[PDB]
Formats: structure tokens, C-alpha cells, sequence
RNA sequence: CCAGGGCUACACACGUGCUACAAUGGCGCAUACAAAGAGAAGCGACCUCGCGAGAGCAAGCGGACCUCAUAAAGUGCGUCGUAGUCCGGAUUGGAGUCUGCAACUCGACUCCAUGAAGUCGGAAUCGCUAGUAAUCGUGGAUCAGAAUGCCACGGUGAAUAC
RNA sequence: UCCUCCUAAAGAGUAACGGAGGAGCACGAAGGUUGGCUAAUCCUGGUCGGACAUCAGGAGGUUAGUGCAAUGGCAUAAGCC
């Protein structure tokens, strides 16, 4: 380094929302609480019901109600 | 850096076994990162490139290179010593540091993420990559910032080939697809 | 003859302060009593008098630098305050420069026009924009601040 | 003073307050206040912290800000590229609900222009 | 928007359709009705509408379900 | 003679009105004061269901008795404390009701959301002399449905005319 | 009046109302010295970014640069800090 030309960087305990508790190394002066992180991130699970947006037809059928 | 532990107890291994190498030192490694962004309209004001500045000195525990114009060209109307972009780079532990920090973290919390594309290394073992938001970054907390002004990433690795890049990015859980 | 032209960002409508009454006198009987009027968002009111009649220290505390002994004054929320102070030397300190002292403000504007161009268009030049503004005198100083107020 | 966008207003009654998020009017604000158990005339300011995060559930249950704008925009991306008559006023930038625009209709063609 | 039952469509589509979806994908069909709206069964045909001088081809799509016939042949030009 | 379409097309200009720019105002609660008129393939109580438009059952009336049909400004209480706002309601998305074979071009109305222009208007121009102007509602003609139009009715109710 | 190239016939010099271009300056650092560095132009990747701004890799190798016109020269750099 060159001797206080940098901000500061001090250890720090970050947490997810189910907990999954860290500890990161930033400059940010407090901890922070945040979203999942990549353990829990829905990029694996929900991607079927990410790519599913449409539907008319079988909206139709319930309208026909006879 | 637990990267770093978790890539010298469990990727050299891992790596060497899935590609058939000789020397524990012919295994692909990551040896630098850089992050930049070139603003383009520090032309009619300085300011702004120092809040670009402090907006990296924030993301990156270190303190921005400004870097000018290597050339002059009349398309943007620029002339040579303009300063144009900013640049960090890291190496080592800081490295390690931020490769955590955005792998794990930072790489979620962008709007609409599906995966960082596969197909984006230089032929020769490297990686770059846009970030597009700045406040994704923990670092940032949006109402300090005035603009949504983004970051490269490039991962400068020992990699031979784009495909030893792929496979030691992958081996560190990359978001790929 | 130089060019100045203050603006208007956003226009107020209903009034200004309203004032009721401040009672404020520094150390001896009062120079003023109850003083309650309003503007309507009118105009001008050059308030007047001799040498020592306190007309300074009313606009003091009518701007925020002093407040009343009792009672209160409070402006309509939407407005903005330009102040040419009575003394103007606790501004011009710390040792800026012209550009730099006419640069710190602005809302959003460009570092290279709109702040060099303001101060030309009020007889300033290239050799007036790199001298400290400290070092100003007089009218220069009052046309700084008239800059500061059309920037504003 | 939070809600899932912003509720930055204060000094404001509690049924009027979230009127400010994107999505919520008068009628749905006023079921947020009288189930989740908070009085109609309660100033912002005065109320606590916990009671926020009984509010900051209920509401989300609607489509909001988030996901709001999402709605409505692809809900019209899909009759302008339908090729349907009501998708071609969207194109066009005329009115689509059947009214005048012989003398009328500058909401829809903005500003008048020569 | 019409009423709470029975979408109301001309006989003269829903028999006519029936015996072109038997055969499968075929010729337009030459209908002179815009006040019938579009049932579930008729997706992959090609009728064709009257906009007052001539019948216009129309592909029904997953989302043309909700509309009349006559909600895609515009009626009157323009420019 | 018939099916569909057009008179509902819109870079623009004009005439006649409606709604507003709000605090002698909006919003919630409660309670008074009218007149005129229509009703037989019509008016429809009461009851229940619906958040509401309405739906089911459905007495009475071809009528100073029954219906349409609770008048609204007002009054009393509370809040809003001068903001494009608790004004304004355009524009649009979603889900609805009813008339009629049929509501896309092209109906009316209700529910949820969205909430624009507009903060007293240039030259110039219009109406009114007393229950008049101003403002607030009600009914009828045509009519399956479809008026801010027209025709009529009543409440409050002025200034000035040297 | 002065500077650079050709005519100038491989030392120097050599004319024409022969063929082409420049100067009447600049710099208190743009000089001295010490330490360090190497260009143009292209490919592949990268948010706005674009045919070319900024970043990383490769090929190329001085086709870059030299306060100013041209010739000679410059990597031990005479070029850039
Ligand atoms: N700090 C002070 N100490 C004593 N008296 C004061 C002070 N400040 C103001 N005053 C009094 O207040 C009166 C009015 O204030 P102000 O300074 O405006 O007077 P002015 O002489 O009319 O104005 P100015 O000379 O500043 O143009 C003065 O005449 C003076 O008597
Ligand atoms: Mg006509
Ligand atoms: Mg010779
Ligand atoms: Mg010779
Ligand atoms: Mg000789
Ligand atoms: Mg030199
Ligand atoms: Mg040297
Ligand atoms: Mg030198
Ligand atoms: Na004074």
C-alpha cells in the first residue's frame, strides 16, 4: 500500500435472510443484513417458473362454463 | 482468503485430474483483476470523473488510477492527456477478496440475473464481463450515487486457452449456464 | 456594461414569509415592535433608514444567521434564498481560485461551460479565472456574488 | 416511514400515505389500515416501528411498484405486436376506447402541434 | 364486458369449423361474420374476415382468444 | 331484396356547452325544506343476495291512494392548514352488469389500479335590470339500450342603472 | 536576406523569370543531471461505447514521436515520465 491513500478496509459480519452468516473483509464501516446470497439464490430452482409467463387458451375454458 | 485456500486444497486437485497435467504448477491460476470504466463525459466535467473515482476506491479497497486519452480522435471530440477512464487492479489477497465478494454476493443481487454468459473469454484463457449497475456492490448504498454508471471486470488468468479459463472458472461455482 | 439576468428555477405562488413579530432588539429598547406583514409573492419593499437603524440584523433574522428573540418568520416550502450578506469576506477564504469558488455551485451544470462563461459574460477573462478569488476587490467581488446568485 | 418503494411522506394521515405507492389507491389503502388493525386518522409520525412491518407484509401481497409496471407494460407490448384493432391505437397514438379525435383527443396526441 | 353466459358466435362459423378442423390445416375460410368471438378449437386455421370490400386472412395465435374476428381486420385506412 | 362496412375516419381551424384550476372548498358522519311530471309487450314497492352497477322472488298501479322517488345546495360536528394538494378527472390496464339475434369498428354503467393538462386565461367578445343574474338539484319528450343536448319544474338568491 | 530537397554529372562547389516547401520565432523549462519506460496500426472479449474514447490478451515491430518546413539522425534513445 502507500500509507493512507486508500479508504479504509476493516473486517466485517455480513448475514444473509435465512442467516448464512459471513465474514467478508469490506469497506463499508457497519455490517449489513442482505438477500440471499449465491447458496440461496433461485437461479436453480425457479427457472421453470421464471420462463412461464403466457396463457389464454386454458384461461378460456374456465370461462366456458357451459 | 478462503478462495484462496479453497483453490490450493481442492482446485488443483480437482483440476489436474480432470485435465491429465504433469506439473502442479501447469494448472490454470488466476493472477489478476482489474475494474474499470472509461466515463466518456468527464469532457465538459471534471467532478464527475472523481466521484467515478470514489465510486471504485468504494468497490475496491484501493484508490483509482485515472487514466487519459492515449490519442487523440475528433469522432468524441477528444485530445491526448484528456483523462478519460479509471482502472484499479488487484493481486492477491485484495484479488481474492473481491472475487468472493462478487461471486457470492454481488452477482445475485443484479436485476433480472439468469447467468453470466459462457462465451465471453478472448480466446486465450481470459475473462471480462459488465456489470451494467453500480449498487449491486454492498459498498453502495444508492443514495449516495448519482448515476447508474457501471464497471468491467476482467479476470486476467495463467490459463492457456479459453477452455482451461471455462473449467477453473467453473470449478470456483462461476454462474455460468 | 456586463450581462446579468437572474433566473427562476420554479415560481412561487401564494407568499413568502408571513411575518408576525420578532421582538428583537440586541441590547438596548428595541428598534422595532411588532413588525407583521406578508409579500403575497410581491415585490421589492427597499426598507430604508439612517445610519444605525437595523436593517441588516432584520434581514439577518429573516434569513436564518440570527433568529428572534420570540416569535418566528418561516417561509413557503418550495422556495429558494439567494443572499448578497452586507459583509462579504467570511466567502471568499480559504484560498479558491475563481473557477473553483464559482464551480462549487451549480445545481447540475458542466465544469467547463455554464461556469466558464458566467464569468465571462460579466467582465472576467482566462487570466481572471486562475487568479485567487481572494484577492478580488470590490466590484469584482460584488459581480461574484451577483455570478453566485444567477448560478443559483 | 417505509414501504416497498418509498413512504416518504410524513406528516400525512396513515390511509392517504401509502396512496403514494405505485399501485395502491384510496379504497385497497383503506383495507390495509382497518384488517391489519390500525385506526383511519393516525399520523405517520406517531406510530411505531413494529406496526410498519405488520403494514410492510400485508401490502406486499398486491402487485406493486415492483411488479407493477411490468404488468401493465407487457399487457400492451402484447396487443401492439397482437396486430389487433386496440393495439394499433397503442401504435398509432390515438385513443382506444372508442371516443372522438375530430376536434378532440390532445391528451393523446399531446401537445398541439402545427 | 357482453353478458355473464353463452359467447355468442354464428352457426354458420361453428359448422363450417367443424369440418375444417377434421380435415386439418386448408384453405381460408371465407366468412362474412365479425361479431363472433374465437373458441379454443379454431386455433390453427386460416379464416378470413370482411372488412367492408374484401376478406383479409388471419392466423389465430395462442393469445387471439379473447377478441372477435372482427378485431383484426382494420375497417378504414389511413395515410 | 340481403350480408358486411361508412355517416363514430383526423397533421389542422371555428361555433355552442360541460368539467376544473379549489379553503364563502373537498372528504366522513347525522338531520331538515320543494315543485313538476311519467307509467300497460309499462312503473315497479317490500324481502334477500351482490363492495356497486345489478340478480332471484315479486304486492300495488292503466293512478290526489301504488311506483318512479332518498331532492341538492343548507345546517351541526371532525379533519384537511396551501400543496399540482385529501382540488382536477383526462388517458390506460384488469375483472364485471344489462339491453339487443349481435357491444370489434361503435353503448351505457359499476369495482380495483393509473392519475395527465389546468394554479383565473392575448388581442378581442357575450348574457343579464328582480325572484332577474349567479348557483343547486328534479322531471319529461324521442327511445330495447344510448345525451353535458332540448323542453319544462322548484330551492337559495344578489350589484348597479349619475 | 536566411533555412531544406532536386537540377548537381557517387569528394567540395556549380546557373536560369528551373521544380517543391519554410523563417523574422519558442522555452526559466520545452535546459543540466540522476532513476525509470517504449511506439503506430490491426485482431478476439468487454455497460452505456458508436467505424475509432477507457480495460485485458495477442500480432506487429518504430510504418510511431521529435515545439515549427524538408533532409540527415535517433533504442546506449536525440522519444515519454
Ligand atoms: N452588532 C451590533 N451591535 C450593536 N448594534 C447593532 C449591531 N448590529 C446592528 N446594530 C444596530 O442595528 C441598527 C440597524 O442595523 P443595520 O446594521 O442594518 O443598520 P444600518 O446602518 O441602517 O445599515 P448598514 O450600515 O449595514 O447599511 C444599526 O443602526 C445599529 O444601531
Ligand atoms: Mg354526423
Ligand atoms: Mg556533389
Ligand atoms: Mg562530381
Ligand atoms: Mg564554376
Ligand atoms: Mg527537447
Ligand atoms: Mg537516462
Ligand atoms: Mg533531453
Ligand atoms: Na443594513
Amino acid at each position: 500500500m502507500k500509507k493512507d491513500i486508500h479508504p479504509k478496509y476493516e473486517e466485517i459480519t455480513a448475514s444473509c435472510s435465512c442467516g448464512n452468516v459471513m465474514k467478508i473483509r469490506s469497506t463499508v464501516g457497519h455490517d449489513l443484513n442482505l438477500d440471499v446470497c449465491s447458496k440461496c439464490h433461485p437461479f436453480f430452482t425457479g427457472k421453470q417458473r421464471d420462463v412461464a409467463t403466457g396463457g389464454r387458451v386454458d384461461r378460456f375454458n374456465k370461462r366456458f362454463n357451459i | 482468503a478462503k478462495l484462496h485456500d479453497y483453490y490450493k486444497d481442492e482446485v488443483v486437485k480437482k483440476l489436474m485430474t480432470e485435465f491429465n497435467y504433469n506439473s502442479v504448477m501447469q494448472v490454470p491460476r488466476v493472477e489478476k483483476i482489474t475494474l474499470n470504466m472509461g466515463v466518456g463525459e468527464a469532457i465538459a466535467d471534471k467532478k464527475l470523473l472523481d466521484n467515478a473515482a470514489a465510486d471504485l476506491a468504494a468497490i475496491s479497497g484501493q484508490k483509482p488510477l485515472i487514466t487519459k486519452a492515449r490519442k487523440s480522435v475528433a469522432g468524441f471530440k477528444i485530445r491526448q492527456g484528456y483523462p478519460i477512464g479509471c482502472k484499479v487492479t488487484l493481486r492477491g489477497e485484495r484479488m481474492w477478496e473481491f472475487f468472493e465478494r462478487l461471486i457470492t454476493i454481488a452477482v445475485p443481487r443484479i436485476r433480472d440475473f439468469r447467468g453470466l454468459s459462457a462465451k465471453s473469454f478472448d480466446g486465450r484463457g481470459n475473462y471480462s464481463m459488465g456489470v451494467r449497475e453500480q449498487i449491486i456492490f454492498p459498498e453502495i448504498d444508492y443514495d449516495k450515487v448519482d448515476r447508474v454508471r457501471g464497471l468491467d471486470i476482467t479476470i486476467t488468468t495463467t490459463a492457456k486457452s479459453d477452455e482451461e479459463g471455462r473449467a477453473l472458472l467453473a470449478a470456483f461455482d462461476f454462474p455460468f449456464r | 456594461n456586463p450581462f446579468i439576468r437572474f433566473e427562476q428555477d420554479k415560481k412561487l405562488f401564494r407568499n413568502a414569509l408571513e411575518v408576525e413579530g420578532l421582538t428583537k432588539g440586541f441590547d438596548n429598547g428595541p428598534l422595532f415592535k411588532n413588525l407583521n406583514l406578508l409579500l403575497e409573492v410581491g415585490e421589492k419593499l427597499a426598507v430604508l433608514g439612517t445610519n444605525g437603524v437595523g436593517k441588516s440584523t432584520l434581514l439577518k433574522t429573516l434569513v436564518g444567521d440570527l433568529q428572534p428573540d420570540s416569535g418566528t418568520v418561516k417561509w413557503s416550502e418550495n422556495a429558494r434564498i439567494g443572499y448578497y450578506a452586507q459583509d462579504h469576506e467570511y466567502e471568499f477564504e480559504n484560498d479558491l481560485t475563481v473557477f473553483e469558488w464559482m464551480s462549487q455551485w451549480k445545481q447540475e451544470g458542466d465544469d467547463e461551460q455554464a461556469v466558464r462563461s458566467i464569468l465571462g459574460r460579466l467582465l472576467f477573462s482566462q487570466d481572471d479565472i486562475k487568479k485567487p478569488a481572494k484577492v478580488l476587490s470590490g466590484g469584482e467581488k460584488g459581480r461574484m456574488l451577483f455570478g453566485k446568485l444567477m448560478m443559483q | 416511514a417505509r414501504i416497498a418503494g418509498i413512504n416518504i411522506p410524513d406528516h400525512k394521515h396513515a390511509v392517504i400515505a401509502l396512496t403514494s405507492i405505485y399501485g395502491v389507491g384510496k379504497t385497497r389503502s383503506k383495507a390495509i389500515l382497518a384488517a391489519a388493525g390500525i385506526a383511519e386518522d393516525v399520523k405517520i409520525s406517531e406510530l411505531s416501528e413494529g406496526q410498519i412491518d405488520t403494514l410492510r407484509d400485508e401490502v406486499a401481497k398486491f402487485v406493486v411498484e415492483g411488479d407493477l409496471r411490468r404488468e401493465i407494460s407487457m399487457s400492451i407490448k402484447r396487443l401492439m405486436d397482437l396486430g389487433c384493432y386496440r393495439g394499433l391505437r397503442h401504435r398509432r397514438g390515438l385513443p382506444v376506447r372508442g371516443q372522438r379525435t375530430k376536434t378532440n383527443a390532445r391528451t393523446r396526441k399531446g401537445p398541439r402541434k402545427p | 364486458r357482453s353478458l355473464k353466459k353463452g359467447p355468442f358466435i354464428d352457426l354458420h362459423l361453428l359448422k363450417k369449423v367443424e369440418k375444417a378442423v377434421e380435415s386439418g390445416d386448408k384453405k381460408p375460410l371465407r366468412t362474412w361474420s365479425r361479431r363472433s368471438t374465437i373458441f379454443p378449437n379454431m386455433i390453427g386455421l386460416t379464416i378470413a374476415v370482411h372488412n367492408g370490400r374484401q376478406h383479409v386472412p388471419v392466423f389465430v395465435t395462442d393469445e387471439m382468444v379473447g377478441h372477435k374476428l372482427g378485431e383484426f381486420a382494420p375497417t378504414r385506412t389511413y395515410r
